[PDB]
């Protein structure tokens, strides 16, 4: 159930992976190697609260997990996503043993 | 999702809603028993809702399955959200069909500029 603020219907957004340098420049001191920025430096289009945990899928492959950002859809503050191509071995080994 | 569009119903069949009375987070189905999500979405009990489009209305394609295991990445940092990843084991396997399906894990990292699809039931303003 969507409660007080969330939409009832699943929402979709097309957005590009951003360079690591743009991601670090947007969030100085806060980006690790396990994070990627996806979205628009001009703002206006982004994920937001309630989206965390959900997918970023590129060419049929899960590359990001909705994680955090400053505000939503703010200028020079694109969404920050967990970088899934760092974790395939953690995922496969955890599934294999549990 | 701010500035997006409404997905066609069940066109994102790997998208799940994590529910503890109401929707609070998303996730992605990666095999019939496992959902990957974010570690800061951790709760001691989670119901996984698959096959959803309208999360407020029963439409007929839903599967509601409670989590049996919830495993956060051991090096998750709650202050910085580093290693923000979590795996949820379903207490029974989801039935895979045309509206409930898995998404592939990556064979390499995506290049800057690659177009991707992001989805969810998060705030739209
Ligand atoms: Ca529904």
């Amino acid at each position: 159930s969507s409660g007080s603020s969330y939409p009832s219907l699943l929402q979709c957004l097309k957005a590009p992976v951003l360079s690591d340098s743009s991601c670090k420049s947007s969030y100085p001191g806060q980006i690790t190697g396990n994070m990627i920025c996806v979205g628009f430096l001009e703002g206006g289009k982004d994920s937001c609260q309630g989206d965390s945990g959900g997918p970023v899928v590129c060419n049929g492959q899960l590359q990001g997990i909705v994680s955090w950002g400053y505000g939503c859809a703010q200028k020079n503050k694109p969404g920050v996503y967990t970088k899934v191509c760092n974790y395939v071995n953690w995922i496969q080994q955890t599934i294999a043993a549990n | 999702i701010v500035g997006g569009y409404t997905c066609a119903a069940n066109s994102i069949p790997y998208q799940v809603s994590l529910n503890s009375g109401s929707h609070f987070c998303g996730g992605s189905l990666i095999n019939s028993q496992w959902v990957v999500s974010a570690a800061h979405c951790y709760k001691s009990r989670i119901q996984v809702r698959l096959g959803e489009h309208n999360i407020d209305v029963l439409e007929g394609n839903e599967q509601f399955i409670n989590a049996a295991k919830i495993i956060t990445h051991p090096n998750f940092n709650g202050n910085t959200l580093d290693n923000d990843i979590m795996l949820i084991k379903l207490s029974s396997p989801a039935t895979l069909n045309s509206r409930v399906a898995t998404v592939s894990l990556p064979r390499s990292c995506a290049a800057a500029g690659t177009e991707c699809l992001i989805s969810g039931w998060g705030n739209t303003k």
